[PDB]
RNA sequence: AAAAAGGGCUUCUGUCGUGAGUGGCACACGUAGGGCAAUUGCUCUGCGUGCGGAAUCGACAUCAAGAGAUUUCGGAAGC
RNA sequence: AUAUCCUUUUU
């Protein structure tokens, strides 16, 4: 149950936004893009990939885990730059579940990847970090969001 | 009124003008006439991965005119194939630069000949950074 | 380098749009170039931001494209 | 929770 207010909270007890990027997060409203096609329950969100890994490199590595139906490596539509994340769909529940447990720590290039389900249409209130908020984050810029998988809530 | 479109469509059937994709606009046909006369040249802005689309500018063109050439090209190509129209380039040029073979294009009001780009040459993109 | 005295509160365009908090148009401010008049003033076109700066930490961050945030105080309007 | 508070005066 996503809620941008407690994203900056150490344990969900915050009542005031940690920064302006949470104000931006909750004020703004988000609807999934046009490129979001396929089943959400069977889509894997893989991130932190190297900017120079192509679609086949991911294709073989994540077809190691089962049967793929479609693999998209999100690029910058005007310049080509890979945005360093990719959504992969899996026929049958087996593959996505297996590639959720034994998935973090399968370094593909000189960059270690992160694996989670796609939330978008399954997590109420999800605001991607482009429109403020989001999940994860490096605790060095100043804006991080707890409550996810990389950085859970410190009770 | 749209009486010009009938004459336009009749003209595009000329074999010397079959290259143009119907919707020509006076600027693009002027560019073709110039490249016939030798003061216009094309240039390729290359997507780092995937494809490479070429654009055409005048011999006196500055980085501004290459900027609007990119402005014109991909925008048409969107609904030529059926892509995304409302594309915000207040982002794109705020973050990504233009790169010659080697150097990167920084001074926006300087002609491409000073930066050394010429016909059939290719350019690319950097995320800028490198300070702020 | 150190010492003393200190450091009021809010807000910062409209319009139609949803692959678009990021588009189109309009408006406001800044900038560059051209023309006009009495060292300065007036007008036209493109670009940048939506109030504008400084310091700091990133910009190699988790959602089909979107890198900002903390501290600080200058301007205008109202308390 | 990672990093910087600002003004005036004296020296």
């Amino acid at each position: 149950e996503y809620d941008p207010l407690k994203a900056g909270s150490i344990d969900g007890t915050d009542e005031d936004p940690h920064d302006r990027a949470v104000w931006r997060a909750m004020l703004a409203r988000y609807v999934p893009n046009k490129g979001v096609i396929g089943d959400p329950l069977l889509t894997l969100f893989v991130a932190r990939l190297n900017l120079q890994t192509k679609e086949d490199k991911l294709k073989e590595v994540f077809s190691r885990y089962g049967d793929i139906r479609r693999l998209r490596l999100v690029r910058d539509l005007v310049t080509g730059f890979s945005k360093g994340y990719a959504f992969i769909e899996y026929k049958e529940e087996r593959a996505v579940i297996k590639a959720y447990r034994d998935a973090d720590g399968l370094v593909i290039d000189q960059h270690e990847i992160f694996v989670d389900y796609e939330l978008e249409r399954t997590l109420k209130g999800w605001i991607p970090r482009r429109l403020g908020g989001g999940l994860g984050g490096k605790k060095e810029s100043g804006q991080l969001r707890f409550g996810g998988r990389d950085r859970p809530f410190r009770k | 009124m749209d009486v010009f479109q009938e004459g336009l469509a009749m003209v595009v059937q000329d074999p010397l003008l079959c290259d143009l994709p119907i919707q020509v606009t006076l600027e693009e046909v002027n560019s073709q006439i110039a490249l016939e006369y030798g003061q216009a040249m094309t240039v390729r802005v290359c997507k780092m991965d995937g494809e490479v689309m070429p654009v055409v500018v005048v011999q006196s063109a500055t980085v501004l005119d290459l900027k609007k050439a990119i402005q014109r090209y991909v925008q048409l190509k969107q609904e030529r194939e059926g892509g995304i129209q409302h594309i915000s380039w207040s982002y794109v040029w705020r973050t990504y630069h233009l790169t010659s073979a080697g150097e990167k294009l920084t001074e926006d009001r300087k002609k491409l000949r000073d930066y050394g780009i010429r016909n059939r040459d290719e350019v690319s993109f950097i995320k800028k950074l490198r300070q702020k």
